[PDB]
Order: C-alpha cells, then sequence, then structure tokens
RNA sequence: AAAAAUAACAAUACAGGACUCUUUCGAGGCCCUGUAAUUGGAAUGAGUCCACUUUAAAUCCUUUAACGAGGAUCCAUUGGAGGGCAAGUCUGGUCGCAGCAGCCGCGGUAAUUCCAGCUCCAAUAGCGUAUAUUAAAGUUGCUGCAGUUAAAAAGCUCGUA
RNA sequence: CAGACACCAUGGUGCACCUGACUCCUGAGG
C-alpha cells in the first residue's frame, strides 16, 4: 500500500487471486498456491520454471477451485490435449 | 418497618475520644506542595528500589 | 535468583528455515499465509520490545460431582509498538499458570495490522487507512481513523490494544453489552486485523505469486527428512 | 428498523416520533407534571419545613438496624414526608417544632436503601447545618 | 459584558496514568496546578480544530487562505512554530510542551537569574525582571521572538541596580541591628 | 469569569545516579531532592504609609520615601481511600449496635467500608451537597433501533384517504 | 408385540475468594 508518489508505507504486499479477484490476507488458513511444473516440450522431461496460481480461503470453502485452476491454466497455456 | 421507638444513639462516639499529634511541620501550601509530590516520587533517589508498592500500602 | 532458558525443537520445515536464517522476519511468513506453531520463531525475530498486558484475571467455574470446582481464566494481549499484536486466552487451575500459558498462546497468534493515514501521505502512518469494525457476541466496536494530535479516544481496554497496534489516533464507538470485557477486547481484535482484509485502490496492483518456500528450500531442508 | 422514508414523508416521521416519545417512564412522569404533584421535589431543589415528630424505624430486612428518621411537613409544598437523618448520633439535635431543611436523596422520586417510604434526607437541623454540628464547627443554638 | 473560561475539565475525573502525566508536566515546567495544564489543553484543542476546518475547505478559497496565513503567522511570532514547516498538517503535530517552552518562566531559567523552574516563577512574581522597560509579573505569559532579547533585571529590584526598597535595607540592618545590636 | 500567592536559593548531616579511582568492598565526584540543625546573605506584598496620581468630589487600582519571612511561621481548604474510584493485606474503639450505603454492598468479635486517630490520595481559594436540564444513550434510533423465542406483527381479506 | 399397570401432603440458614523473581546456598579447595 503506497503513500504519496510511491513511498512505501507498508509491512508487506499481499498475494492476490485471479479466480475471484480477491486478496489473500494476513495469515489466513487454506491459502496456498499451486506450482505446476513446466515441461520444455518435444523432447519431454521437465524444465523449470513454475506456473503458479494463487488459491484463497474463499474459493476453496465454496468448492469452486477445481474448475478455476483449469480456466487459469488453459488461458495462458500449456497442457497437451488442448 | 414503621415502628416508633428510638433506642440508642451516639453509642460508638460515646467511648471514642479524639487526640492530636500537632506539627513538626506545616501541611504544605499550593504550588510548593504540587512540585514536592513530583520530586519526592521521582527525582530523589531516582527509582530503582522496589516494585508493586503503594504510597500507603502495607503490601 | 532465577534465570530463563531457550531451546529449539523443529517438527516442521518452517522452524528449521528460521533458525538457519533463510527467513529473517515474520512478514515473509504472513505474506505466504503459512501457520506458525512454534513460539521460538517470534522470539528469534523479535523477543525484545514485546509487552504483555494481562487484560483480566477473572475466574469462572463449573460444578463438579461433589461440591464446587473453580479455575482461573486469563486473557493476555501481546504486541510490539511497530504494528504486530496477538491475543491469547488460557484457563488453568491457578492464576499464575493461566497467565503463563496465555503469554505463549498470545505470541503464537501474532498477526500484522496494516497502518495507514487519515488523509495524510507524508510523515509516516499514525492511524489506519480504512474504518474497520469487528463483532463479538453482539458487541460491535467500530474503529474510525482520526487526524494527528487527536489521540486515542477509546475506553481503556480497546485503547491499550490500539496503542500496541500503532494506531495513535482513533475515534471509536462501541455499542452492545458494556459489562463484558473479554468480548470487548476480542471485538477490537477482529477490527484491527480487518485492515489487511480491506482492498484499497492503492493495494489493487497485482503480483505473480510465491513459488512457496517449501518447494524452493526442499533440498536444503533434507536433514534426515524433507 | 421499520419506518417510512419516501419523498414527502416528513410529516409522518415528525408525528410518529412524538407519539412514541410518551411511552418512556422517565419522560412521562416529568412532562405530565406528576413529579411535582406527588413528590415535593422536581419543581424545587430544597425546601424547609417544620418537624412534626421524631420517628424510630426498625429497618426492613436486609440489614438489621434502627434507621431513625424524622417526619417533616414542608411549608412551601404542604406535603408530609418522612426524611432520613444522616450522621452518627445526630438524631438527638432534632426537636419537635424546630424546623429542618430537607433535600432529595439520590434516586430521585423513588425510595433508597433498605427502607421504603423514605427518599429524602435532612441537610440542616435548626437551619445552621447538621454537618457543622456533627463536625463541631458550629454549636446547636436552639 | 461577556466572560469565558480559559480551561477545560475532561470527562473522566480519575484516570491515574493521566494524573501522573499531568503531574510530570507540572514538575518539568514549574506550574501551579492541573488548571495550568488544562489552560494549554483548551488552547491547543482549539488550534487543532481551527487547522482541521481550514484543511477540509476547498483550496484557493479566500477564507482558507487568509485565516490559514493568520494562524501560521501568530504561531511563528510566539516561536511555538517554525516557518520552515508552515502548513496545517504540521500544526496538528504540536503538543502541550511546545507552548510551555516559550513561556516567560522557561526563558528566565534558560538565561538570567533563575537556578530552577522553581526559582524562575518566584522571580517573575516578585518583579525582579523587566521585559524591555516594562515589568512583567505573570509567569504564564508566552513571550514573542524578539522579546527574549530584552529580558534583564529590573530597576525595582535593587540588586541588578535600582532604588533601595526595604529588602536590601533589611539586609543592611542585619549588619546594623543584627550585628549592630540595635 | 480573570491573574495565581501563602516562599525561593545555597551550606552542612544523610538516601541515592551518569563520571573517576579501586579486583571488588570502599572513597572521591557534579546535579541536587527530600529530612535535621539552624543559618547566611537575597527577595516580595498580605498588612502599614508621607507623597504623586484617581474622580463630579471621593474610593480602590496602577506609582512610591519609611517599615513588614529562618519558623510547629505572615501557619489553606474540601471530599475520598472495600468495588465502580484515584488512595490504608492501617492503629485503637465498637460488633448486624451506633452508623455506613446514589448503586453493588459492609458491620452478627481477630471490620482494609463504621466511629475516632494516623497516614495517603484528588482537586487546590476553592471544594462538597441537593435539584432541573444536557452529554454519555444506536435506552426514542432522520443520519442510526428492536419485534421466531428476551418488552413488541392487527384473526383474515377487501379498500378510500 | 399378543396376561393383570392403586392412594401419598408438608418442611430453614452464612464463611466456595484473587500476583511473578530456580540456594540445603556449597562454607577442605573454592
Amino acid at each position: 500500500m503506497q503513500s504519496n508518489a510511491g513511498e512505501f508505507v507498508d509491512l508487506y504486499v499481499p498475494r492476490k487471486c485471479s479466480a475471484s479477484n480477491r486478496i489473500i490476507g494476513a495469515k489466513d488458513h487454506a491459502s496456498i498456491p499451486m506450482n505446476v511444473a513446466e515441461v520444455d516440450k518435444v523432447t519431454g522431461r521437465f524444465n523449470g520454471q513454475s506456473k503458479t496460481y494463487a488459491i484463497c480461503g474463499a474459493i476453496r470453502r465454496m468448492g469452486e477451485s477445481d474448475d478455476s485452476i483449469l480456466r487459469l491454466a488453459k488461458s495462458h497455456g500449456i497442457v497437451s490435449q488442448n | 418497618k414503621v415502628h416508633g421507638s428510638l433506642a440508642r444513639v451516639g453509642k460508638v462516639r460515646g467511648q471514642t475520644l479524639k487526640v492530636a499529634k500537632q506539627e513538626k511541620k506545616k501541611k504544605r501550601t499550593g504550588r510548593a506542595k504540587r512540585r514536592m509530590q513530583y520530586n519526592r516520587r521521582f527525582v530523589n533517589v531516582v527509582p530503582t528500589f522496589g516494585k508493586k508498592k503503594g504510597p500507603n500500602a502495607n503490601s | 535468583g532465577k534465570a530463563g532458558d531457550k531451546e529449539w525443537l523443529p517438527v516442521t520445515k518452517l522452524g528449521r528455515l528460521v533458525k538457519d536464517m533463510k527467513i529473517k522476519s515474520l512478514e515473509e511468513i504472513y505474506l505466504f499465509s503459512l501457520p506458525i506453531k512454534e513460539s521460538e520463531i517470534i522470539d528469534f525475530f523479535l523477543g525484545a520490545a514485546l509487552k504483555d498486558k494481562v487484560l483480566k484475571i477473572m475466574p469462572v467455574q463449573k460444578q463438579t460431582q461433589a461440591g464446587q470446582r473453580t479455575r482461573f481464566k486469563a486473557f493476555v494481549a501481546i504486541g510490539d509498538y511497530n504494528g504486530h499484536v496477538g491475543l491469547g486466552m488460557k484457563c488453568s487451575k491457578e492464576v499464575a499458570t493461566a497467565i503463563r500459558g496465555a503469554i505463549i498462546l498470545a505470541k503464537l497468534s501474532i498477526v500484522p495490522v496494516r497502518r495507514g493515514y487519515w488523509g495524510n501521505k507524508i510523515g509516516k502512518p499514525h492511524t489506519v487507512r480504512c474504518k474497520v469494525t469487528g463483532r463479538c457476541g453482539s458487541v460491535l466496536v467500530r474503529l474510525i481513523p482520526a487526524p494527528r494530535g487527536t489521540g486515542i479516544i477509546s475506553a481503556p481496554v480497546p485503547k491499550k490494544l490500539l496503542l500496541m497496534a500503532g494506531i495513535d489516533d482513533c475515534y471509536t464507538s462501541a455499542g452492545g453489552c458494556t459489562a463484558t470485557l473479554g468480548n470487548f477486547a476480542k471485538a477490537t481484535f477482529d477490527a484491527i486485523s480487518k485492515t489487511y482484509s480491506y482492498l484499497t485502490p492503492d493495494l489493487w496492483k497485482e503480483t505473480v505469486f510465491t513459488k512457496s518456500p517449501y518447494q524452493e528450500f526442499t533440498d536444503h531442508l533434507v536433514k534426515t527428512h524433507t | 428498523m421499520g419506518k417510512c422514508r419516501g419523498l414527502r414523508t416528513a410529516r409522518k416521521l415528525r408525528s410518529h416520533r412524538r407519539d412514541q416519545k410518551w411511552h418512556d417512564k422517565q419522560y412521562k412522569k416529568a412532562h405530565l407534571g406528576t413529579a411535582l404533584k406527588a413528590n415535593p421535589f422536581g419543581g424545587a431543589s430544597h425546601a424547609k419545613g417544620i418537624v412534626l415528630e421524631k420517628v424510630g424505624v426498625e429497618a426492613k430486612q436486609p440489614n438489621s438496624a434502627i434507621r431513625k428518621c424524622v417526619r417533616v411537613q414542608l411549608i412551601k409544598n404542604g406535603k408530609k414526608i418522612t426524611a432520613f437523618v444522616p450522621n452518627d448520633g445526630c438524631l438527638n439535635f432534632i426537636e419537635e417544632n424546630d424546623e429542618v431543611l430537607v433535600a432529595g436523596f439520590g434516586r430521585k422520586g423513588h425510595a433508597v436503601g433498605d427502607i421504603p417510604g423514605v427518599r429524602f434526607k435532612v441537610v440542616k437541623v435548626a437551619n445552621v447545618s447538621l454537618l457543622a454540628l456533627y463536625k463541631g464547627k458550629k454549636e446547636r443554638p436552639r | 459584558w461577556v466572560c469565558r473560561k480559559t480551561y477545560v475539565t475532561p470527562r473522566r475525573p480519575f484516570e491515574k496514568s493521566r494524573l501522573d502525566q499531568e503531574l510530570k508536566l507540572i514538575g518539568e515546567y514549574g506550574l501551579r496546578n492541573k488548571r495550568e495544564v488544562w489552560r494549554v489543553k483548551f488552547t491547543l484543542a482549539k488550534i487543532r480544530k481551527a487547522a482541521r476546518e481550514l484543511l477540509t475547505l476547498d483550496e484557493k478559497d479566500p477564507r482558507r487562505l487568509f485565516e490559514g496565513n493568520a494562524l501560521l503567522r501568530r504561531l511563528v511570532r510566539i516561536g511555538v512554530l517554525d516557518e520552515g514547516k508552515m502548513k496545517l498538517d504540521y500544526i496538528l503535530g504540536l503538543k502541550i510542551e511546545d507552548f510551555l517552552e516559550r513561556r516567560l518562566q522557561t526563558q528566565v531559567f534558560k538565561l538570567g537569574l533563575a537556578k530552577s523552574i522553581h526559582h524562575a516563577r518566584v522571580l517573575i512574581r516578585q518583579r525582579h525582571i523587566r521585559v524591555r522597560k516594562q515589568v512583567v509579573n505573570i509567569p504564564s505569559f508566552i513571550v514573542r521572538l524578539d522579546s527574549q532579547k530584552h529580558i534583564d533585571f529590573s530597576l525595582r529590584s535593587p540588586y541588578g541596580g535600582g532604588r533601595p526598597g526595604r529588602v536590601k535595607r533589611k539586609n543592611a540592618k542585619k549588619g546594623q541591628g543584627g550585628a549592630g545590636a540595635g
């Protein structure tokens, strides 16, 4: 949370989400991301360089999360048989 | 209830008598006394002795 | 005479990283939103300028099979004056024991409270950026930001919490039951924490998310088990 | 909640609030003038009367004591009232037809302590202050 | 005609920690009582409210401009506030101490003939100084900038020079009646 | 309603802390705060008072020759100290008696609530008390109330204002 | 489930109680 032209107030900058556009606050439970490994393709065999999605308390308790992850993953690629 | 009869009055005061200590010193006037409380409490003897203790406590 | 001691026992990845100093502050942990189940982590990063205030020492009871039984319920609040605070309740057989456990519980629960401004933007935060409300049992405390030099205008029990919170200027109104003190402190505790939970337009700007310290330090944290 | 809030409903709010105001006990007693009519304070603050008689009152439980009151008829109000006599062994200085200045207690319009029918306390005996007699600043002139 | 109080009474009569705070201010700045502290509390609260009002007025508005400048100028004249800061935001940050420090008593300590925040007050009240060629008998006063350049002994205390009263002469006759034996 | 006096400063005798010396103990050391013993100069009007002033004429103020502080004094009070409530795990006395007590409650013999004394606290030339009204009180709820069960939806529908 | 199933009233009281600082200090040596 900035003050003025871009002075830093603040204790830290929290994680956000894009499955419901709501911040992960402050020490909350059921808040974790999900590193899917990339594969380099064509020759196979995992190469880095994680794709990370941020999952909040809210989505998980409302049993959304399964579908959400696929929408997020597909939209930016890449998984075989899409 | 309603009743009508007074009985005993000033029973305790009929056997307690007052006495006096007089003065070594006057009980202090205005500004001087107000200043004196702050000095006696804090600037003396800068507090380092004891804890959890009243100004008239026997605890 | 008497003297303290300290010992570290990890049962989890987080404890090992803290002592090894791959984590240097609680802020990292809070950001990742991972639990803290070891008091030593808070002690190691701070362990100084932590004031413990016992809010009440009040007893409660239950009736046992033969005559009465009674026990002491203690409320302890902890916090630095830099924007971190905790609250812990413990009930034990004696007064001393109840407070001793309560302190440990208070440290564990330590949570960041966001600090902001009334309208200012220069000279560093003196209040909160948003009005935050918390409810406990039909008591509602509403914190409203106040400008500089106003001071904390609150009842003694919420005022102490606000002081630790780093809110030096605040208007409050509390409505509901005023006889109950454990509820009053709890409701104020709910309110202060809620500042991070508010999304401001200064906080909109988005981030690419953690890759988790568990995954990244995985190799490091083989010691005899990952 | 439960109220009207249109664009012309000023009149309805204004009168509804007025109508409901009267329910409250604290409001009603004062506004109907009941307080003046029943109790001698409300429309006065202090009142002087002549002592009718000295009463001993074998105080209603809880608390076992003889409370000891005086009965006073107030000159201004014209009402007979039993008033507590405070201070230790201070009953004594009251005499029948010797006046007293009476004032309210502290509940206001309602009985105090463990004793019903008393809601007033004496302040001066012989118009020269019971307090001053008790301390011994001043003497009883009568 | 019309009259007004210069002090304020807070809503809680016993509040131990605050009472201690107020006693400490009295000690530091040599005051008579809590009423002296309340006197500053009343003034300071009004200054902050003045500031706060101005600050919520629209900018480039005659009323905000004219009264803003006036409030600032007054606070700089008495040397509470400095004009290298000089806006509403900074006025809010002022506290009770900042006023007390610019009083006549605390200047009479800082230079001149007092030895303490005790002594100073008694010296002023006993007319040992002029501020200029003008006696001042009031220790709670608040001097302006260029009035701290003229605090000096009086000609009506006869040490530091001045016409013999009856206190210098009293000391003379402890040598001519105490030691003169008559 | 306004100003804010009824003493301020050293000395010494002590209780103390930065500084120095000493292994430490201890001692020196400046700033003093109190508490003795009294003081030493040094000050000021409260009173007292020629003179000048005030004013219709006066008074008082603001002006001043000559006077006015070493102390239990030139000598401040009014309530509180069980809880709310700041300050007695007081000492004597009483013992559910006298009283205390807005309210909650004390007192029936080892009374931290009484009655005195002592000490301490709070405000301080003011403070206590009674009472009206206001705030707190979102316990009248426009902003901003509650109505399943805590006080509270008309038996139900039509229906005009 | 799918055997039998009756009168019976009354009665009083108090003290449950609230704070943290590890020595038997070793005492030939130390």
